[PDB]
RNA sequence: ACAGGUGCUGCAUGGCUGUCGUCAGCUCGUGUCGUGAGAUGUUGGGUUAAGUCCCGCAACGAGCGCAACCCUUGUCCUUAGUUACCAGGGAACUCUAAGGAUACUGCCAGUGACAAACUGGAGGAAGGCGGGGACGACGUCAAGUCAUCAUGGCCC
């Protein structure tokens, strides 16, 4: 399973890399059927008419066998964006895994 | 998202506002000098109400046909203001070009004049929807089968810009044989630029 | 023509109500009895109300007023059309469009479109049109004629309405109450007599019976017009 | 001297028909010498042999444009048109095989943002 | 004075663009119903590529979308015949490029609510949207663009 962590308009640091890798390996612990992960960390605006609050973005496009789920999170701080993105991705992994497991019965 | 109403109708029910032929080497020079003429004359005749201008030209001289609703101010007293512009037109253009002025019988049916009037009011700080409704009313009573005017930007000075449009009548954009006049000008307000688009539909 | 006879009303069968389970309890005064689970309308009452209705339509037609004949029932459409045309009166016989009278300013556009289509088919404009396009314009004309053929010459709201089967024409009754225009109606044992001024308790389901009431109304309006034409000279 | 014009893809064959032996002259050369592909060889003789008269007419065919099977189809269509020009009762039997209907199929233009008329650039998921 | 700035802000904007999506939708006027937000129309029976069409129906109508008008291709006709063509100098043919004809469920047989429509057949080059393209609704994503250009503010 691949893990790509790109950064648009921001310099991704070692701390950002760790803060994405630790959560990715946590989701990949419960789901072992993930093909690829691509996480883009962006700074999509300057908050010129709202004072931030959505200035940083963290998006995750993950590909599983037969499906592709994308999640995104806007936030003032990039670390909080990363955590919210990770939580959405974990919830979607759980949703897909339980649907697939309940399709057998 | 929407094609230009005149551009998509150029060959079906409409006509270009330039009617000269040039060899591939001459096309660049003719078009560049033509665009320069248009820009200079549109900046010079800002005070007057001038609609589409047809810069058509034979070999040598040219015949520039300007359509307006203020012929007196354009021409001047006994042709004293048309000739002063004639000399400059020849001075920057090639062989002396004759400029003739045509009259717009119904200024409320020309999409350019309506758009520029809306823009002038907006620049003079007239309430935006007041201007929209005034223009729609005038044009829809002046015989137009349909009008649609669209304002875009910081309407009134709002931080968050928006688009407000007003339709009355048909204005069937997707029909090619519609004879839809269109204009898109800008009002330079103290809080930025407002985009003023006007569609006027008047038959087949 | 101002009075109706009970003998031919009984012969037509205007006293046959519905079964004794669909009746409206507000029809108790007019119901004479129940014969084999069927309500019998009191001929005395229907004739007494019919005389007043005929007097009212005589007085209305003597003043060049318009009373609109409403009935879309399968046993009333053709008869309503015939007698309304005979009396020269507007009618609806196929379907009461919602808002016929409360939205008459919008029905004006459809009426005008129909009339200008009549003009274009009368002056022979089909020699300038195509084959199928003229056919579809003609089809549009006929479709509008079905809906609003009898009310094209109405020229305003009617001064009274004559409805057959109030229960069936409840929308027309509601509009009449909305606009205040009087409504005389034939109302059966199962129907609601409310919102109706000149109620005629009678059987509205038999074509033979409906013909009697509609012809009587037409004859009364005709007599009123004829009398109103006697003071010209 | 019954002449017919046939067209296919891009070729346009002008064929002249005369009652004769069966000499077929495709653009100045015999049929078998001009057409090196047997598939394109059948198509020219298909209408003649359909109604059982291969060696009954001298054909003067001039093809222009098109490839090697488009030209054969154009020649077949032109021969069909000349045969129906010769006889109208030929058409009822020569129509059931679809030899008189012009084939309007043509190279679909390359559309923008596409590799070909229909082919789309790939994108991995 | 200023000029200049490919300096910042596309989350202050205009203009232009992508995208859902050429998906069949999105609305409004008047009327009616509801204290009201709202509803109805726009739902239902069919039918269609299509809110396409018909029929019902408290709705009656309208607008933007759909379709058509546009380009090209497929058959034929007319004007014209060079630098094009070549059947016998020719004015036939191919071709070139302007104007037109044709196609409309027009006809037949059925099914279908006495309907819209559908199924098949003839003729025809083409049959039911003949093939392809242009045309991209209200809006969505604070989507892209201040580096095409213009532009408020900030800054050198």
């Amino acid at each position: 399973m691949n893990v790509t962590i790109r950064g648009h308009h921001i310099t991704v640091t070692e701390a950002m890399n760790n803060a994405v890798h630790d959560k990715l390996t946590k989701i990949a612990r419960h789901f072992d059927q993930i093909q690829s992960i691509q996480v883009i960390l962006s700074l999509d605006n300057s908050g010129a008419s709202d004072g931030g609050q959505k200035s940083h973005k963290a998006e995750a496009i993950m590909r599983v066998s037969g499906q592709e789920m994308f999640v995104q999170a806007l936030e003032d701080d990039m670390y909080k964006a990363i955590n919210e993105m990770a939580d959405k991705l974990d919830r979607q992994v759980s949703k897909y895994k339980t649907r697939l497991e309940r399709n057998k019965v | 998202q929407k094609v230009h109403p005149i551009g998509i109708r150029l060959g079906v029910v409409k006509k270009h506002n330039a009617n000269w032929y040039a060899s591939p080497k001459q096309y660049s020079e003719y078009l560049i000098n033509d665009i320069q003429v248009r820009e200079y004359l549109r900046k010079k005749l800002d005070s007057a109400m001038i609609s589409n201008i047809m810069i058509e030209r034979p070999t040598g001289a040219a015949k520039i046909t300007i359509a307006t609703a203020r012929p007196g101010i354009v021409i001047g007293k006994k042709g004293e203001d048309i000739e002063r512009l004639q000399k400059e037109l020849t001075k920057m253009m090639g062989v002396p070009a004759q400029v003739n002025i045509e009259e717009i019988t119904s200024p409320d049916l020309d999409a350019r004049l309506v758009a520029d009037g809306i823009g002038s009011q907006l620049e003079r700080r007239v309430m935006f929807r007041r201007a929209m409704k005034r223009a729609v009313q005038n044009s829809m009573r002046s015989g137009a089968k349909g009008i649609k005017v669209e304002l875009s930007g910081r309407l009134g000075g709002a931080e968050i810009a928006r688009t407000e449009w007003y339709r009355e009548g048909r204005v069937p954009l997707h029909t090619l044989r519609a004879d839809i006049d269109y204009a898109s000008v800008r009002a330079e307000t103290t809080y930025g630029t407002i985009g003023v688009k006007v569609w006027i539909f008047r038959g087949e | 023509p101002t009075k109706i006879e009970m003998r031919d009303l009984l012969q037509a069968g205007a006293h046959f109500g519905h079964q004794t389970r669909f009746w409206n309890p507000k029809m108790g005064p007019y119901i004479f009895g129940a014969r084999n689970k069927i309500h019998i309308i009191n001929l005395e009452h229907t004739v007494k109300a019919f005389n007043e209705a005929l007097n009212y339509v005589n007085g209305l037609a003597s003043k060049k007023n318009k009373v609109l004949f409403v009935g879309t029932k399968r046993a009333a459409s053709g008869i309503i059309a015939e007698q309304a045309t005979r009396a020269g009166m507007p009618y609806v016989d196929h379907r009461w469009l919602g808002g016929m009278l409360t939205n008459w300013k919008t029905l004006r556009q459809s009426i005008n479109r129909l009339k200008e289509l009549e003009k274009q088919a009368e002056d022979g404009t089909f020699a300038k049109l195509t084959k199928r396009e003229a056919l579809e314009r003609t089809r549009d004309m006929q479709k509008l004629e079905r809906s609003l053929g009898g009310i094209k010459d109405m020229g305003g709201l009617p001064d009274a309405i004559f409805v057959v089967d109030v229960d069936h024409e409840a929308i027309a009754i509601k509009e009449a109450k909305n606009l205040g225009i009087p409504v005389i109606g034939i109302v059966d044992t199962n129907s609601n007599p409310d919102n109706v001024d000149y109620i005629i308790p009678a059987n509205d389901d038999a074509i033979r019976a409906v013909s009697l009431y509609v012809t009587a109304m037409a004859d009364a309006i005709i007599a009123g017009k004829e009398y109103a034409q006697t003071q010209a000279s | 001297r019954n002449y017919g014009t046939g067209r296919r893809k891009t070729s346009t064959a002008r064929v002249f028909l005369a009652k004769g032996t069966g000499s077929i002259v495709v653009n100045g050369k015999p049929l078998d010498e001009y057409f090196s592909r047997e598939t394109s060889r059948m198509v020219v003789r298909q209408p003649l042999e359909l109604l059982d008269s291969p060696t009954a007419y001298d054909l003067y065919i001039t093809v222009k444009g098109g490839g090697i099977s488009g030209q054969a189809g154009a020649i077949r269509h032109g021969i069909t048109r000349a045969l129906i020009e010769l006889d109208d009762t030929n058409k009822p039997a020569l129509k059931a095989a679809g030899f008189v209907t012009r084939d309007s199929r043509q190279v679909e233009r390359k559309k923008l943002g596409l590799r070909k008329a229909r082919k789309r650039p790939q994108f991995s998921k």
